This record gives C-alpha cells, structure tokens and sequence, in this order.
C-alpha cells in the first residue's frame, strides 16, 4: 500500500544494505533465495509465486564490492539489474563522483529509480545510505540527491551517513569531501541522521564486552537502527510514525535538518540476563552521552527536537512517565523556543536479532532521533581541518583536474560558516 | 425516530471509534457479524439511531471511517467488530499528512474530503431525520486535526441546523506526543469554536491517572483508555436509545449546558470506577455515584474544577434509581460546594435518568461539567504556541503547504478572546 | 402475438449478440440444445417473441448472424448456446472489411446484403406481427458500422411502419480501438439518425468503469461487459415476455421517450450492481435501487448526465413491488434534482413494472435516459473527424473504395446539426 | 477458410523462413515431416492423409542456401517445386536482380505462386521476406512485387524488410540497392516493416546477456515478431486484427507505409524469475528508444499510428489503462492531426519457444507496429550515402553493364528526395 526504496551507495552504503537486507529477511521470514514458506510488502515486491524481491538500488563506481553480493549468500535475493557497477572508483575525490565518473552511470541509475517507482501505489520516499567522505559516497551522491529532487520533489528524502569522526579517520582528502557534499547536498535533503564509527566502537567495547569489533560488527548495530526506524511502516503497532512524520518533527528551519540516532539497550547476555531493562531505564540510558552513536557533547548542546522509537512489549504510561522524568531533569536541556520537544512512536514487535550476532534477545528497545545544538562542534572542527588544508592548496589540483573550479571550494567555505552561525543563533 | 452520523478522522479517531461501536454493539446485542442475538426488546426498539438495517436480519454501523494513511484502516478492518462496518464506507487516502495540519487541512485532506462529504450526504439522505453527528478525533496530528476540522464546516454548510459533536483528544500538560502539537491543536481550536455545537474534551494524561489511582491498573492499556471515553460517549447518548424517567437528548443536554455559543468545552466524567480488590468494600448506591462524579481524580480533562467555577453541569443517571434521591444529592452537593458554582445561574445541575443500566452493572452515572478552569488548558497551550511563533519555528512546514501567517495570527487571537471571554464569566 | 428479429452484424455485434442470446435462453428455461427445461408456465407463455418453434419441442432464435469473415461465426458456432441457432441464419463472406467503413457499405457489404435481407425477409413473413428489428453492432468498424446501417436502410424501405431499435457500442472519450474510429462512427451516426427509431449509446469505458468500481472485479473480460449489456437489452423488452402491473412495450416506451425524431440516442443504466462482498451490507428496497440508477457511475455512456439536462427518462421495474412507492421515489428524486430535468416537460418520468424479476434476483430496474449531454460524445468524435480531415488524413482508403468528400462533408454537417439541436432545447 | 501465402526471397528472407515455419510447426504441433498425431489451415494446405503443407515460396537466385533447406531437418516439410532456385547470382546487384537474372526465373515463380492462389478460397494476401541490399533482395523483389500487382492487385501487399544499419553494414553498393529497390516498390506495396539488424543484436546483448549474438538467434527473433503479427489468424482472441487491416489503421497517405516493428518483453531465465511482467510494464517497455528494433530515434520524431497486438493471458481494462498513461506521457508525442493513435489487438495464445532458444517462457508479449516522422533521419543518412558515392559514379559501371541506365539512378534519386520531402511536411 506505502512503499520505500532504500538506495546503497559507495562501499560502506552498500555494505550497511548488506546488513539491512539480511535483518529484513530474518524478520519477515524471507529465505536467501527470495521465498518464504503482509505489511513487508512495503520493502519487498512480489513476483509471479513464491518469489520476493527488495524495492532496492545497489551502486558503486568499481565492481568489487557489489561483486560480493553478486557472488554471495544473498546472490538470488536480488534482481541482477538493480545492482549496478561502472568500472572505474571515484578515488576518494568527489569531483570524480559528482562529475568524471558519476556522469556515466547517473542516468541508468535514475531509470531504475523509476521503473522501481512505477511498481508503487504510494511511494513514501527513498532512504540512501551512503558516506560523507568516500568519493562516491559524496559526490555520486549529491549529484544523485539533486536528480531526485527535480524528477519526483515532493516525496520525502532520508540520509544515513557515517559522519567522519575527530580523532580517527582514514581518507586524508575526508574533510574536503564532507564540505563540499554538504553544500551541494543541503538544498536537496529533507533530513540526514548521522553516525559516527567511532562512537559505534567504543559502545561495542564498553556496552557489549567486544574487544575487537569489525565493521561487520558495526553494519549489523546500524542495522538495528534502520529496522526501529522503519519498524512502523512495516508493523502495527500502538502508535505509530511513518517516514513523512520525521522531517515535520524533527527539522525547525530547513537547513537545520542534522537529528542524530541512539539505540539502546545494546548489551551482551552476560549482562541481560542481571538486569531488569524497564521502559525507563532504557530510556534513560538514551540521554546519557556515552552511549550515543555519533561522538559530540550534548552536555555543551540544548535539545530542539527529541524523537523515541519504541519497539516490544512497551506500554504508554511508562513511557509517559519516563519522558516526564527526563524532563525534570537540569541536565538535560531543551531550547527555550520548543515547551514540546518530544514525538513518540510505540510498536509491538521485538527487536528481532540475527543468529551469531553481538547483541542479546530483549524484550524492548528504544531509537531516539535527535536534533541539538552540539554538532556545531563536530561542524567546527571539519571547518577547521578545512581550513589548514586549503590555506596550502594542499590536495587542490586533483580536484582541478577532474573539473572542479578554486572557487566552488570558496562557495562551500562560506556556506559552512552560515550554517555553523545559524546553529549558533537557534542557540541563543 | 432520530438518528445520529458517526464520523472517525485519523489514528486517534478510528481507534477510539472502534471501541465505542463494540461497546454500542454489546448493549444492542449485536454480534460482529451483525446479526442480533440479543433477548430483551428494549435493546431493539431504538436501534436505528446508530444501526441501519442491510436486510437478512443484519445491522450495519452508520459509521464513516477516514484517513489520510490506510494502515489505520486495515488494522480497523482485521479487528474483532472489523467485519460490522461498510466496506463502502471506509475512505482512505494513500500520503498521510505527517502530523501536519496543513496537510489535512488544505492539501491530501482536500483532495480526500469531497467523497467523505460525499458519502456522509449518503449516509444522511437514507435516515429519516438525522439528530446529528459526532466527530471522534485528535487535535494534536494532522488528519483528526486537520481533515477533520475542514469535514467539520463542510458538513455544517450543508446541514446548519443540525447539532454538531465533537469527542476530541486534546494535548496534556505534562507530556507532548508531538512537537507541533500546540500549533495543530490551536488551528483545531480556531475552527471548532466556530463550527461545533459542543466538544467534549479529552486528555490522555486524566485517563492514565484514572487507570492508575482509580481503576488500580498497573499496565493500563491504549485500550483501556479508549473504553472509558467509549463508555461516556455511551452514556451521553443512552437517553435516545432506551426509555427513562426523565429523558435528555443531544440538544437538550446542549440548551441546558451552553449558556454563550463560545462556551461549549466541556469537561467529561465516569462513575462508578473500582478496582477487583475495592469492588467489594463499597456499596452501589446514589452518594458514592455522585461523590465520584464530583471529584477533581474523576475528571478526564487535565484541569482542576476547584481552580475556577461551573457554570453548568449536566448528570445522566443509568439504573433503577429513586429520582428524589437524586434530586436531594445534586442538591446537597451544590450547597456544599457552593463557591464552585457560579452565583448568577441558580440551579446550576441538569439531571437525566435511563431505566437501563450498561451490561454488568446495576447502576451507572456520566457527567458534563462547563467549568470556567478549562481557561487553563487554552492558556497553556496559547504561550506555547506564542513561544513557537516568537522564533518562527517549524513555520516553513505549514507555509511550504500554502498557509500564511496571518492565519495564524488570527488563530492566536481566537484563542486569547476565548481565554478573556471564559475569565470574564468567573 | 408480437415478434422481434434480431440482427447481429460484426464482431462486436455478434459477441454481444451470443451472450444476449444466452441471457434469453436462461431466463425463459431453454437450454443449449433448442429444449425447454423450465417450471412456470409464464416462460413458454410468451416464448414466441424471440424463439420460432421448430418441431420436436424444440426452440430456435429469430436470429441473424452477419459478418464479413467467418472466424467469428465459427467462434459463435463453437460456443455454449452456438447450436441453438439455425445453421442457414449465419451469412458470412471471406474478405472482411479492414475496419473501412466503405467496405462494409459499399463494397464487401454490398455483395453479401442481399443474402441477408432474403433471410430477414423469410424470418418475417413466418411471424405472424413483427414489431421489429433489434440491430447489435459497433460503430467504430468497418462490418457492423457500415454493413450494419447499410441493412438498416435496406430493413426501412421493406418495412417503413416497424420499430427499428439499435444497441451500439460507441467511441470512448479516454482511449481509441482504431486509428479510423472517428470516420467510421460519423458516417455510421448519418446514416442513424434518419434511419432508426432510437439507439441505445453503450461505451465500453463506462462499462469497464461499473465492473471496476461498482462490481469491484478486478479482472474484467469482455464478455462480463457483454452480460451488462445483455441484462439492459433483456430488461427493455421484459413487458413483450412477462405479465405486469404496468406494461410498456418498445413503441410505447419510444413515443414516451422521444419527443422530436433526431433526438433519439439513449444512455441506458441497469440496477442493482453489487459485489461479493457488499451483497450482505444493503438492504434490496426500490430507494436503493432508484439511488442506483440515478447516478453518473451506473450510466453506460461516458458522459455526465449533470453536465446536461434528462428531457425524458424511462424507469422499468422488475419484481413484486408496490407502485405507490415507486411513483413517490420517481417524484421525490424530480423534485430533488429539478435542476437536470427540462422545465417545459412536466413528469419527465414514465414508468413500467413487470412482475417476473430476473433470475437470481428479488428485483431489478432498467433505466433509459434521453438526456441533453449526449451531445457531449458526439462533439468529441465531430471535433476528432474535423481535425482528421483537415489534412486528408486516411482519405485514399475510403477513397479507394469508391466514396467521395462530399459524402464526408454531408456527414459533418449532419453531425454538427445534432449537437446544435441538443444545444437548442438544453 | 482465409489462407496466407508467405514468400522468401534471397538468402536473409530464406533463412528467416526457415525460423518462422519451425515456429509454425512448433506452435500447431506438426512434425518436421508434416505429420500431426484447425485455424493452422492458413498457413498449412493438407495432402491425402496425415501430411501438411506450408503455403510458401522459397526463392533464391543461387542454390547454397535452398540446398541447406532441401538436404536439412525439414526436407520433408516442404514440397520441392514451391524451392525455387537458379544458377548464377545477383552478386549484390539490383540489375542482375530485376533484369538479367531474375527475369529467368520469374515467370515459374509466379507460376507457383498462382497454383498456390488456385488452392485458396479466402486468399488474405501475400507476407514476403527480403533485404533491401542484396541484388536478389532488391532486384527481384520488385519485379516480383511489379508482377504481383498487375496479376492480382486488390489484395494486400506485405513485406518485412531488413533495413540497411547507419554504422554496421556488409555491402558496398548497399546505399544504391536500397535506393532503388525503394523507387520501384514504392507504387507496389501496401505497408512495409522494417527491421534492423544492429538493433537487433544491441538488444540480445543488453536484453538477452548474449555475449555473441549469431544471425540464427536474430532469425528466432524476428520469427517470433511474425508469430505476433500472425496469431490473430492462427489463433482465436478476444479481440483480433487480421492482416487486411494493418494497411488502413497504419499508412496515412500511400507513400508514407513503412511502420516499424517493437517486441516485448524480451528477457532471459534469468531475469524472467525476479519481475512481474505486467500488462502495463510491457507495454511501457515498448515506448522506450533501446527496446526497439531500429537503430533511429522516435524521441526526435513523431508518432502517427500504432498498432499494439498483445497475446497470451491479457485482460482489456488494463490495456487500456496503459495505453492512456502512455498517452499522458509528454515524452511520447503524436501527430496533431491524429488524435485516435491506437490500434489493439488481443490474443489469448501465449508465445510458444523455440526448445534450446534464447527467450524465457512468458505469459504475456506484445508486438508493437508503429509510424514516425523518425524513419525520415534513416532515410536522410541513406540518402547522403547514395549521393557521395555516386558524385565520383563509383560503381556505377556495373550496374550499366546488366542493362542499367543512368537516369534511373537520377529518378531514384529525386523520388527520395521527394518521399523526405512529404515526410517532413506530415510533422508540420
Ligand atoms: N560503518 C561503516 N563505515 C564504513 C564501511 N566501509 C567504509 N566505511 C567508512 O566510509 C568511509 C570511506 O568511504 P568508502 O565508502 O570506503 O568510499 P566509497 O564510498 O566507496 O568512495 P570511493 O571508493 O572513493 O569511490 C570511511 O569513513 C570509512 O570508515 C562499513 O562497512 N561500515
Ligand atoms: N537478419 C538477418 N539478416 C541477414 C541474414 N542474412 C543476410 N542478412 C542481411 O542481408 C543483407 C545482405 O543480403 P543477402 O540477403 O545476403 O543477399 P541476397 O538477397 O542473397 O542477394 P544476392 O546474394 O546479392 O543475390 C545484409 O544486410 C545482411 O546483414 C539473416 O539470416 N538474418
Ligand atoms: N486516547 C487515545 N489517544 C491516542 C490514540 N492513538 C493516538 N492518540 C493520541 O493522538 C495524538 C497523536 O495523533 P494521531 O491521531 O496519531 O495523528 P493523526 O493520525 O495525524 O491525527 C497523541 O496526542 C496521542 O496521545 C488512542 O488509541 N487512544
Ligand atoms: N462491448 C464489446 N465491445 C467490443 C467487443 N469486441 C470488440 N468490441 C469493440 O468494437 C470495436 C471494434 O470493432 P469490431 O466490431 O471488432 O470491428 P468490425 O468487425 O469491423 O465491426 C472496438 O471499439 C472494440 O472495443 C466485445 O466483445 N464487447
Ligand atoms: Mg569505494
Ligand atoms: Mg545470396
């Protein structure tokens, strides 16, 4: 009846929808193999008898990583043409992603978008998972987002994004990359949910007892998220919140549209087995700043819009009383322009957990979205690294070379230091 | 005789309405097939004020089902009592208006309303002579709110002189389940003061403490709550469909109740409520019932009586019952409590009695306050939205969706006129 | 005592035509193989308006079957009821027409007319009263286009004080079958106009319209469509077959109906039309029926009957009924919607009942409007043939064949002349 | 009751013939020896007992490839005298073709053919199978077609025409043959379909995932287009198009009779399990530029007619449905002096496969025949081609020395000039 499509771009995009999908299939019951022995029917279409195939778009610009799809586990879950590879990367530079590469492959990846849209009766929006610092990640990306926008415009847009963390990083172009995706994409996104590797990291080690996670470990964590989120639209539930809620809930002024996601509770069976994980201490646990998904300090921030996710047996009244809770207390601080800062959204259905995973079988969870003051500093210090950077040139003529203009990079400049003002006065 | 046009707008609203019409279909004795497996003849005699008659000895709810979303529906639909409603009159959209009155209002709703409009035209032209119509739904998201609202004057336009109810749920103090709330629900406010004859106002938040202190629930349920508001909404209509003693109708209950246009807000109450474990350690007479009913706990509106004064209260009485007994308490309590009332309309209680008592019990009361503390669920809602409108926030999403500024502004003064208007009086 | 012969020209024509036939044989108790199996006596009274005796207790249809190929009569012939008919009553040729109108009239047609008067002529001079000729044909063709109105004529000159009664499947507004449709229609439309006493405007648009949203099938076939068209011609000459209360055969109906000459093209309707599911929620009273028919969804032409004006409609009711309601609904439904009746016919309305409703069914309704926003279907198509002969387009085909621009010219004019008298009297 | 009688002519037609009898048989159930253990009479006459015959002329001007048909599977299936073969060649010459080969054989060709017409009680008319390029293709045809008319005349003319590609192409003179077998069929035929070959093989490359496309899988194609335009003859539909239409719903005016042929869908086993082959997602599938089986572009040109014929388990609503998106869709433009664009035809019989083929089994297909202002760029391509080579009358000799002469190049010339002309002033 409502539909949406996920779109996976770059490595980490695609391998996050590796996770995804395989939640998905657990969860509904759908085999590797695409059959099963309604309501999934707003991620996956049906074919001809005993078939299901995900309303999905896989694309990278080299073949390696979708090869492994291709080849792997879940090689019939998918329709060969809705995987889609070019054959030479973006390297790391979004001039490659955005123009020299991207260019070639934008178009097929539009007219699968639409046939894809011409099998649904009430397409609600696309959801893309994607990285700020890879040079597909960015640059197909924004050239992508903005393509959308003048095809279909009104449906709503949702990004998931690994936002590149202060200390650890691995690209040394990253912060060029996540400027300027940022200022061709801000005009064309409704709202972008950020996360942080290394936050996802230190939770795994802290909270789960994992000394050494890998990235699998990480997709599978953000695969958690994405089903909370999306758990409404493909459940029943309470009460509940589908894709068109968030951006009228969670965006103030349409520049400001960066909420952040924390899941809980996320704990080992050692651990749950000793503790009685109540709908208020879940929810407490949300608002304690080590246990978030993007590393930032709330402490030093205000709260303009705060969203809670609930999942399993979870009744209203506790809720309610938590969120009142939350309230009271000082050190948690809304903006004084917004007396309601919370949507609530309640599901019947469990988190359900996949064989061999980290995370223990609970009888509840909670995914808050949340919008505060505090990624002024994450903005700030990117800014900064920016800046040293470019006051050498250093990297610059790669970026010239694939067609980039000096002062395209002046433009995407300024139009941090805007955004990071208006954060700022929405503060004040 | 009469009869009454049920309307549910968005989640809120369907979902209460569902538990109404199982409830109404429990007094009748009608089954979820709709087939009458009743015994006395009383539970027949009026059944054509809610039911009409598809033939094969079968009733079917004249109930209009609508939503911007048709997961509401669906649910609807598959539930226990899904099968009694009209397939026909089930109208659903496919966008959803994402908590955004505007939506409702103006844009998906528009589109939607005209077969709504439609089919409640239907609805009425087959009923001899329509009493009415009641409205169930929320005045915090988009759909109840704003499709509703609008659904609201259409029907008035085509039917002025017919009386207009509305049940809606409205924002608590403590707690907001939205974050536009304020916005949605004064819009809300602004058409209903204008268009409605009466609202009976819900609040979450009463329910919840009601289930908690009252009933002794330790995990009250969405359910649960929806029954209690089912139950008054029973009550308030019981008068139409049974004999009595002393009988009041919709409009009866209105005239007595609604001095000013303006001032139709009313505040609504149950009683008797009890525990498993307190059934037993109190006896079912008048006094309880009616110390119950006045009683700030008992109130399902999130404001204190005690804070301002009644200007009018209405109680229906369900059970075989001594009238003088009635007379004597509602006396008595006025007396007691004679600084709650206002000075300037003596004889400030109405009173109604039914013969027959709601299934389980021997006897049953519902209660209507206009109190002039309702003020206070308008101002708190009115700084609120003052608050938002200081910083512009969340503007764009309205006027994205072709609404302007003044309109809110005018929202605003509706809402400061009524507060001053209520603050006049008390 | 009276007879009808029916003619069936083209593919259309034809497959209508069988399943007509069908319909026929169903409801008098005739069964595939020409023997009646039936139970009432009012069955067989009758019988002989549409079946001649042919010894050996067995049944066979006044029936012609008229096309330019054979696949179709083959198709006929293969088919459940195909043995019914009298082998020496198909008359086909081998060329057929390529949906070229002047091939069917002209041409092709021209060859094979003869036969098939020679047939009509002996059909009529064994029946004892003809009251005349039921053509089912297309208008968009080349057979049962220009074949057919070419018969037509033919039919007139021999018997010029007969009923000439057409039931044509017209061009949609939405989509086209043909790329020549419009010409086809035109000359088919002239050649109408003078010679037929009316023609029942069916549209295969709306018919898919009825099956998607009132009969909620999901998967349409053409011959569902057919059975609606069927049912409506079944209803129309019921008063010939059965006893009533109120009998209105197809003179009395047509003089009713029709109150200038060229003003003589109908848009039929038939009720009720229900679901599967949405049998069991309504009740099978003649106010639902009369709703029914009183809409722009149940009509059979694609045009919208409030976009004009009815100068007569024809109501015929089957089923044990009470007449007194039906003339108060019929009365209270002109007086609601005074609006889309002319003023300068006073009781627009004529009604008939027969007391034998179809099988399967309590009761049933026929309707025939003759109302002023047909002219809204013949704009369209004359707008269509303007724009097409203004650059010759397809021209040489009909050309070729002998035709001249004059003949189209005529046809234009004609055309245009209708739609200015519809215009006139609106 | 109504017969057709199919003649291949040269090498490209005689192996097409081969494909679409095989399909023949295949679809009716008749052995390669004309054994069955009724509609197939059509194309098939009956012999005796237990035997049929194709109603088929098999024409070439040298005996290599009839050789192949007379010692292959199907020797059996055919009757000797309707294989007609010469000697000498026409040697990529028209000349040789219409004149000084061609009118050797020509006269017991249309004795044969005029035997095959005696055994016909409702001859429809003639289908027959040619290149524009070849000398045999080009030159006989015509004077076979010249012939055809003053014989029998009234009866529909219908040719299916390899169509010479605008890169791809095996023959010099190709330009002058396709020219001048164009000038002197013009007058002669009713409606002519065109293929191409390029398109052909782009279409089982990117379509199909052939690697290596062979003229035998383009063969099984084209046959299957053939099955499609035959079916409402062969079979019984719903609502059917026999061929003496085509010619009045498809060709404006008498010059301008060259629609083009579209098939749908053509997917392998691969891609046939993970869709749901709607009515509508066929029929768009048409529409598209990369579908269709001449290189050219309609995006650039107008439509004028189209004819759909859908076959298999198809219902009419939804037809229709399509065909008003189709005609809501901006993109896909129609002459303005045709408001009526349409032409349908409904089959029940799903297409049959070749065992060991390329396509996948389906439960629906259509074949689009559609006319556009486009085939005027093919024309103009031709057409300069034409003219630079005959600037230097490179060639030009040979064509002298079988009894050409010079100015019928110049008339050739003009009459095309003349048939862009009209083609151009149509659009306006
Ligand atoms: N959470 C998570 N992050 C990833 C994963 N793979 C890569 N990343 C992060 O993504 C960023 C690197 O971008 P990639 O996605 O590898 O690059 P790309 O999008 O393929 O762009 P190019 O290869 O430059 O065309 C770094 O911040 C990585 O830490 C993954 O599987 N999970
Ligand atoms: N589609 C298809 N095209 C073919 C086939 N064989 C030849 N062609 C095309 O036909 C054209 C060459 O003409 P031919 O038919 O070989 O020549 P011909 O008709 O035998 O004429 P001559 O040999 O000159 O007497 C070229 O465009 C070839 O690509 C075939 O089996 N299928
Ligand atoms: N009493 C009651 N309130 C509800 C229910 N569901 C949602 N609500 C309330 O309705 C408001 C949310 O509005 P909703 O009706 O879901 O949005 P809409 O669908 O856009 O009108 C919140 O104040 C909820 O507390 C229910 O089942 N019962
Ligand atoms: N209602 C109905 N219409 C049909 C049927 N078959 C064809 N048509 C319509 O008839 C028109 C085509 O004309 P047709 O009778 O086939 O051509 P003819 O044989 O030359 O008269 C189109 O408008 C079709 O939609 C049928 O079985 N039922
Ligand atoms: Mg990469
Ligand atoms: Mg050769």
């Amino acid at each position: 009846m409502r539909e949406c499509i996920s779109i996976h771009v770059g490595q980490a995009g695609v391998q996050i929808g590796n996770a995804c999908w395989e939640l998905y299939c657990l969860e509904h019951g759908i085999q590797p193999d695409g059959q099963m022995p309604d309501s999934f029917n707003t991620f996956f279409s049906e074919t001809g008898a005993g078939k299901h195939v995900p309303r999905a778009v896989f694309v990278d610009l080299e073949p390696t990583v979708i090869d492994e799809v291709r080849t792997g586990t879940y090689r019939q879950l998918f329709h060969p043409e809705q995987l889609i590879t070019g054959k030479e990367d973006a390297a790391n530079n979004y001039a490659r992603g955005h123009y020299t590469i991207g260019k070639e492959i934008i178009d097929l990846v539009l007219d699968r978008i639409r046939k894809l849209a011409d099998q649904c009766t009430g397409l609600q929006g696309f959801l893309v998972f994607h990285s700020f610092g890879g040079g597909t990640g960015s640059g197909f990306t924004s050239l992508l987002m903005e393509r959308l926008s003048v095809d279909y415009g009104k449906k709503s847009k949702l990004e998931f994004s690994i936002y590149p963390a202060p200390q650890v990083s691995t690209a040394v172009v990253e912060p060029y990359n996540s400027i300027l995706t940022t200022h061709t994409t801000l005009e064309h996104s409704d709202c972008a949910f950020m996360v942080d590797n290394e936050a996802i990291y230190d939770i795994c080690r802290r909270n789960l007892d994992i000394e050494r996670p890998t990235y699998t470990n990480l997709n599978r964590l953000i695969s958690q998220i994405v089903s909370s989120i999306t758990a409404s639209l493909r459940f029943d539930g309470a009460l509940n919140v589908d894709l068109t809620e968030f951006q009228t809930n969670l965006v103030p002024y349409p520049r400001i549209h960066f909420p952040l996601a924390t899941y809980a509770p996320v704990i080992s069976a050692e651990k749950a087995y000793h503790e009685q994980l109540s709908v208020a201490e879940i929810t407490n646990a949300c608002f304690e700043p080590a246990n978030q998904m993007v590393k930032c300090d709330p402490r030093h921030g205000k709260y303009m819009a705060c969203c809670l996710l609930y999942r399993g047996d979870v009744v209203p009244k506790d809720v309610n009383a938590a969120i009142a809770t939350i309230k009271t207390k000082r050190s948690i601080q809304f903006v004084d322009w917004c007396p309601t800062g919370f949507k609530v959204g309640i599901n019947y259905q469990p988190p359900t957990v996949v064989p061999g995973g980290d995370l223990a079988k609970v009888q509840r969870a909670v995914c808050m979205l949340s919008n505060t003051t505090a990624i002024a500093e994450a903005w700030a210090r990117l800014d900064h690294k920016f800046d040293l950077m470019y006051a050498k040139r250093a990297f610059v003529h790669w970026y010239v070379g694939e067609g980039m203009e000096e002062g395209e990079f002046s433009e995407a400049r300024e139009d941090m230091a805007a955004l990071e003002k208006d954060y700022e006065e929405v503060g004040v | 005789m009469r009869e009454i046009v049920h309307i549910q707008a968005g989640q809120c609203g369907n979902q209460i309405g569902a538990k109404f019409w199982e409830v109404i279909s429990d007094e009748h004795g009608i089954d979820p097939t709709g087939s009458y497996h009743g015994d006395s003849d009383l539970q027949l005699e009026r059944i054509n004020v809610y039911y009409n008659e598809a033939a094969g000895n079968k009733y079917v709810p004249r109930a209009i089902l609508v939503d911007l979303e048709p997961g509401t529906m669906d649910s609807v639909r598959s539930g226990p009592f899904g099968q009694i409603f009209r397939p026909d009159n089930f109208v659903f959209g496919q966008s959803g208006a994402g908590n955004n009155w505007a939506k409702g209002h103006y844009t998906e709703g528009a589109e939607l309303v005209d077969s709504v409009l439609d089919v409640v035209r239907k609805e009425s032209e087959s009923c001899d002579c329509l009493q009415g119509f009641q409205l169930t739904h929320s005045l915090g998201g988009g759909t109840g709110s704003g499709m509703g609202t609008l659904l609201i004057s259409k029907i008035r336009e085509e039917y002025p002189d017919r009386i207009m109810n509305t049940f809606s749920v409205v924002p608590s103090p403590k707690v907001s389940d939205t974050v536009v709330e304020p916005y949605n629900a004064t819009l809300s406010v602004h058409q209903l003061v204008e268009n409605t004859d009466e609202t009976y106002c819900i609040d979450n938040e009463a329910l919840y403490d009601i289930c908690f202190r009252t009933l002794k629930l330790t995990t009250p349920t969405y359910g649960d709550l929806n029954h209690l508001v089912s139950a008054t909404m029973s009550g308030v209509t019981t008068c139409l469909r049974f004999p009595g003693q002393l009988n009041a109708d919709l409009r009866k209950l209105a005239v007595n109740m609604v001095p000013f246009p303006r001032l139709h807000f009313f505040m609504p109450g149950f009683a008797p409520l009890t525990s498993r474990g307190s059934q037993q350690y109190r006896a079912l007479t008048v006094p309880e019932l009616t110390q119950q009913m006045f009683d700030a706990k008992n109130m399902m509106a999130a404001c204190d009586p005690r804070h301002g004064r009644y200007l009018t209260v209405a109680a229906v009485f369900r059970g075989r019952m001594s009238m003088k007994e009635v007379d004597e308490q509602m006396l008595n309590v006025q007396n007691k409590n004679s600084s709650y009332f206002v000075e300037w309309i003596p004889n400030n209680v109405k009173t109604a009695v039914c013969d027959i008592p709601p299934r389980g019990l021997k006897m049953s009361a519902t209660f209507i306050g206009n109190s002039t503390a309702i003020q206070e669920l308008f101002k708190r809602i009115s700084e609120q939205f003052t608050a938002m409108f200081r910083r512009k926030a969340f503007l764009h999403w309205y006027t994205g969706e072709g609404m302007d500024e003044m309109e809110f502004t005018e929202a605003e003064s509706n809402m400061n006129d009524l507060v001053s208007e209520y603050q006049q009086y008390q």
